[PDB]
């Protein structure tokens, strides 16, 4: 019964301030191989990949088998749905998750006008 | 009667671009298509060095050369002399994207390919404009039948330096230029791996062994 944990599910921030996003794969015999991270703006099925650099920071623990995004200098424009995305290690174990892939819950991040 | 023979050899052209890099590379090689088995060498003749993984041209340099049992009609074989044509996409894990086709007819004892491989928004830090793919993990291709055509769809990874994979998802259409007796559904199990290359891979050694099979018994 594998799930990624993503938290925080729910949060408001004002503008300029940082959030960190955290993932990690529970309940699970399987490893993290592959990660990434996407944007929803509100409605907009649509996915802007995040890349790691600029104010997006991408880190992995292997060892937790969790995975985070750092958002600096929030703006109004970064509300909206975060989701991250892993696929699974190859072998015997989880052999036939080996094309597939996890995502979190996602985050919904609202960021408050400030000035 | 069947002009497919034990041994048969290859010729081929491949013109394309990959994240707006122009290539050519030339092929000559042999097989046994009863045995699912080929080898290739092949040479680029425009566009050396290739900045990105040679790893993703190879599926695109003919199923032809694949073992069909008795049972399972050969879609490929049928189709000679006069041929077939296929087109694929390739949409990797990291929005990378590329199409092939390649035109296939024959001549004597000989195949001829005209290939076309365009690939584009592979980001400059991932595996292929890095070089970072070292092989194809082996494969099963579901084979079906749809508009009156054969396709084919895949599930495809790369082995990454560092034991990680970057996965691919393989979409072919294959039209036999005549009428032919089309399959039931099945599979075809595959390993390609280069046998040998120069530094740059301007010139590489291919190999391809494919064997088809049913995945249930036929209806009784």
């Amino acid at each position: 019964t594998q799930r990624v944990e993503q938290t925080p599910t729910t949060t408001t921030k004002e503008a300029g301030e940082s959030l960190t996003i955290n993932c990690v794969l529970r309940d699970s015999s399987c490893a993290l191989d592959s990660t990434y991270w996407y944007f929803t703006k509100k409605g907009a099925t649509k996915k802007e990949s995040l890349s790691n650099g600029g104010r997006y920071a991408e880190t992995v623990n292997k060892a937790s088998k969790s995975f985070s995004l750092r958002i600096s200098d929030l703006r109004v424009e970064d509300s909206g749905t975060y989701h991250c995305k892993a696929y699974y290690s190859w072998d015997a174990n989880c052999w036939n998750l080996r094309y597939s892939y996890i995502e979190g819950g996602g985050t919904i991040l609202t960021v408050k006008p400030s000035r | 009667a069947s002009v497919i023979k034990p041994e048969m050899k290859i010729k081929l052209r491949m013109e394309g671009a990959v994240n707006g890099h122009k290539f050519v590379i030339e092929g000559e090689g042999i097989g046994k298509p009863y045995e699912g088995t080929q080898t290739l060498d092949l040479t680029v003749k425009e566009g050396a060095p290739l900045p990105f993984s040679y790893d993703i041209l190879t599926p695109a340099f003919n199923r032809a050369f694949t073992k069909y049992p008795k049972d399972i009609p050969d879609y490929f074989k049928q189709a000679f002399p006069e041929g077939y044509s296929w087109e694929r996409s390739m949409t990797y894990e990291d929005q990378g994207i590329c199409i092939a086709t390649s035109d296939i007819t024959m001549e004597g004892d000989c195949f001829f390919y005209k290939i076309r491989f365009d690939g584009t928004n592979f980001p400059p830090n991932g595996p292929v404009m890095q070089k970072k793919t070292l092989k194809w993990e082996p494969s099963t291709e579901k084979m079906y039948v749809r508009d009156g055509v054969l396709k084919g769809d895949v599930n495809m990874a790369l082995l990454l330096e560092g034991g990680g994979h970057y996965r691919c998802d393989f979409k072919t259409t294959y039209k036999a230029k005549k009428d032919v007796r089309l399959p039931d559904a099945h599979k075809v199990d595959h390993r390609i791996e280069i046998l040998s290359h120069d530094k740059d891979y301007n010139k590489v050694r291919l190999y391809e062994h494919a064997e088809a099979r049913y995945s249930m018994l036929p209806s009784q």
